[PDB]
RNA sequence: AGCGUGUGCCUACCCUACGCCGGCAGGCGCGGGUAACCCGUUGAACCCCAUUCGUGAUGGGGAUCGGGGAUUGCAAUUAUUCCCCAUGAACGAGGAAUUCCCAGUAAGUGCGGGUCAUAAGCUUGCGUUGAUUAAGUCCCUGCCCUUUGUACACACCGCCCGU
C-alpha cells in the first residue's frame, strides 16, 4: 500500500535529484529523501570549558563552535535514533521536537 | 490495690516486687560484677554512681529471674531497674523526679521498652526452608 | 586537590550493562553555588557531603 | 571528681572543634555502654556505614564460617585488655583513635567500562557514606579470604586496627592496595 | 527449645516415667497418661569449657575398618539395631554446564509429624546459632501496557527459494 503521500522524500515538481552520500555508511541517498541534522556545538565540550577559559590567554576569549552538518540515509537514521517510527496518525505530523 | 509488671524480655522475666524493705545491690541475689557467665555484667554499675547511698536504703525489689537467653535476661534487667525506679519516683514524691531519672535512662538507650520483633519464620513448600528451594534440574 | 562540600539536589540515576554506578547533581552551599553533576555510588544522605576534592571532575552523560 | 563519664573529661580536654565527627557520633538514643546490643545493621541501606567505623571494624570482622556473627568476640576484642590500655597508656589516649585513616581514607574508585574491555575503569568518588561501604567491604573481605588462619588472632586482635580503622594517618595496608588503585582510576579525568 | 504425637469398636502394632545394673537407651517388673494432668522443667545435646595448639599437617577437626554388652525383627547380608583405641582423609575455596537465595533470610544444627514395628539419607513442619552482599538494571533468561513490520494463523519448532 501506498505509506507516505509524499512517498517519504521532498520531490515535487521535478523529475531527478542530486544524491548524497550518508555520513555514516556512505549510501547515495536523494538529498531531498535524506535526513538532514545541523548541529551547531562547542568545539570544547562543557567539561573541558572552564580549564580552557583558566588557560586563556586572553580574557573573555568566546569559544569557536563547531558547525558540522550530517545526511542520514533511512536505516542509518532509524538505527542512530534520530527518528523513530511513529503512529499511523503521529506519521503525518511535520512539527520538528522542540529542543 | 497492687501494680506490678516488673521486667521481661524477649523470653526471659526478672520479677520486681518493689516495696519497702532492705534493698541490697545484688543481681540474681548476687554481688555488682560476679555473673558466672561474665558477659554484660557492667550495666548496673552506672547510675548508682550518682545519686548517693542513701536513696537505696528503702527499696527492696525481690526479683524472680527465670529465662535462658543472655539478650533476653540482660537488658531485662535494665528494664526492670527502669521500671522500678520509674514507680517509686512516681508513687512516693512526684513524676518529675521520676521524669529526670527517666529522662537520662532512656534517652540514654532506646532499647529497653523496644524489644526485638524478628522472629524465626515459616517454612514453605518445596524448599528446605522459608526461603530457599529444592534444586531445579532440566 | 581541595575538597570542597557537595549538597545533593537530585539523583540522575544507575548506569552500566547490569546498573553498577550513580549519578547525581550536587552544588555548594554558601560557596557561589553551580549546578554541577557528578557521579556519586550508593548512599547519598540528606543533604549529603560529595567530596569534591577535584572541580574538574564533572561526570559525563552518555 | 567532676569528670564527665569513666574515661573522658571537660575542664581541659578541648579538641578546638565539633566538626570531627564523621563516622563516630555517640550523642542520642543508640547509646549502650558497651558496644554489645545484638541488632541488625541490614534492614535497610546506609545502615552498614551507620554502625561507627569502630563497631563496623570490630563488628564486621565476622566472616567465613567459623566465627560469622557470634558476638562474644566482638564483645571480647572490645572489652578485653582495650579499657584497661585506655589508662595503661600514660599519654593521650586519642592517639589511638586518631592515628588510622585521615590519609589512608581512599577518595575515589571506578566502574566497570563500555561492552568490550577491561583495561580502564571509568572514575566514581562518593561522599562518605558509600566510599566507606564500598572500601572497606572489601576491605573485610580481602582480609578474611586471604587472612585465615591469622598469626594476628583474637585476643590480640584490637591494637593493629583499633589503630588503623577509625582516623589518623597513612599506615594501612589493604588501604594502600585501594589507594593505588584509587589512584589508577583517577588517571580518568 | 517449640512445632507437635501418644492406648481395648477388627489398634491384644500407643507415648513412656521409676526400680533391672555387664558401663547408662536396654529382653524383666511396677506405675502414669485418651492428656496444659503422665512421658515433660521433653532419659547416653547446641554454641561454649585452662584434654590446648603462642602457629598450623599437632592435641585441631574421622582414612576402609575389629571388639565390651546387643533396643529384641517370619530375613536384615540379599534397606532395623546403639560411645570409644590416633594405622592418616589431595585435611584450609574447585572441568565447559548450571541451582537457590534479600533478615531472623542463606547456611550450620538438631527435634517432631507422614510413611511406620522404634521403622528416614525423603518430605512436611518446628525451633536454635546466625550472616556476607543488594535497595539496582534490562546485559542474559523471560513477562507485561503501547507503536510498528509481516508473504506467519499448524501462528517463527512458521512460511518459503534454487541444482
Amino acid at each position: 500500500t501506498k505509506k507516505r503521500r509524499n512517498n517519504g522524500r521532498a520531490k515535487k515538481g521535478r523529475g531527478h535529484v542530486q544524491p548524497i552520500r550518508c555520513t555514516n555508511c556512505a549510501r547515495c541517498v536523494p538529498k531531498d529523501k535524506a535526513i538532514k541534522k545541523f548541529v551547531i556545538r562547542n568545539i570544547v565540550e562543557a567539561a573541558a570549558v572552564r580549564d580552557i577559559s583558566e588557560a586563556s590567554v586572553f580574557d573573555a576569549y568566546v569559544l569557536p563552535k563547531l558547525y558540522v552538518k550530517l545526511h542520514y540515509c533511512v536505516s542509518c537514521v532509524i538505527h542512530s535514533k534520530v527518528v523513530r517510527n511513529r503512529s499511523r496518525e503521529a506519521r503525518k505530523d511535520r512539527t520538528p521536537p522542540p529542543r | 490495690q497492687s501494680v506490678q509488671v516488673f521486667g521481661r524480655k524477649k523470653t526471659a522475666t526478672a520479677v520486681a516486687h518493689c516495696k519497702r524493705g532492705n534493698g541490697l545491690i545484688k543481681v540474681n541475689g548476687r554481688p555488682l560484677e560476679m555473673i558466672e557467665p561474665r558477659t554484660l555484667q557492667y550495666k548496673l554499675l552506672e547510675p548508682v554512681l550518682l545519686l548517693g547511698k542513701e536513696r537505696f536504703a528503702g527499696v527492696d525489689i525481690r526479683v524472680r529471674v527465670k529465662g535462658g537467653g543472655h539478650v533476653a535476661q540482660i537488658y531485662a534487667i535494665r528494664q526492670s531497674i527502669s521500671k522500678a525506679l520509674v514507680a517509686y519516683y512516681q508513687k512516693y514524691v512526684d513524676e518529675a523526679s521520676k521524669k529526670e531519672i527517666k529522662d537520662i535512662l532512656i534517652q540514654y538507650d532506646r532499647t529497653l521498652l523496644v524489644a526485638d520483633p524478628r522472629r524465626c519464620e515459616s517454612k514453605k513448600f518445596g524448599g528446605p526452608g522459608a526461603r530457599a528451594r529444592y534444586q531445579k534440574s532440566y | 586537590q581541595p575538597i570542597k562540600l557537595a549538597r545533593v539536589t537530585k539523583v540522575l540515576g544507575r548506569t552500566g550493562s547490569q546498573g553498577q554506578c550513580t549519578q547525581v547533581r550536587v552544588e555548594f552551599m554558601d560557596d557561589t553555588s553551580r549546578s554541577i553533576i557528578r557521579n556519586v555510588k550508593g548512599p547519598v544522605r540528606e543533604g549529603d557531603v560529595l567530596t569534591l576534592l577535584e572541580s574538574e571532575r564533572e561526570a559525563r552523560r552518555l | 571528681d567532676i569528670k564527665l563519664f569513666g574515661k573522658w573529661s571537660t575542664d581541659d580536654v578541648q579538641i578546638n572543634d565539633i566538626s570531627l565527627q564523621d563516622y563516630i557520633a555517640v550523642k542520642e538514643k543508640y547509646a549502650k555502654y558497651l558496644p554489645h546490643s545484638a541488632g541488625r545493621y541490614a534492614a535497610k541501606r546506609f545502615r552498614k556505614a551507620q554502625c561507627p567505623i569502630v563497631e563496623r571494624l570490630t563488628n564486621s570482622m565476622m566472616m567465613h564460617g567459623r566465627n560469622n556473627g557470634k558476638k562474644l568476640m566482638t564483645v571480647r576484642i572490645v572489652k578485653h585488655a582495650f579499657e584497661i590500655i585506655h589508662l595503661l597508656t600514660g599519654e593521650n589516649p586519642l592517639q589511638v583513635l586518631v592515628n588510622a585513616i585521615i590519609n589512608s581514607g581512599p577518595r575515589e574508585d571506578s566502574t566497570r567500562i563500555g561492552r568490550a574491555g577491561t583495561v580502564r575503569r571509568q572514575a566514581v568518588d562518593v561522599s562518605p557514606l558509600r566510599r566507606v561501604n564500598q572500601a572497606i567491604w572489601l576491605l573485610c573481605t580481602g582480609a578474611r579470604e586471604a587472612a585465615f588462619r591469622n598469626i594476628k588472632t583474637i585476643a590480640e586482635c584490637l591494637a593493629d586496627e583499633l589503630i588503623n580503622a577509625a582516623k589518623g594517618s597513612s599506615n594501612s595496608y589493604a588501604i594502600k592496595k585501594k589507594d593505588e588503585l584509587e589512584r589508577v582510576a583517577k588517571s580518568n579525568r
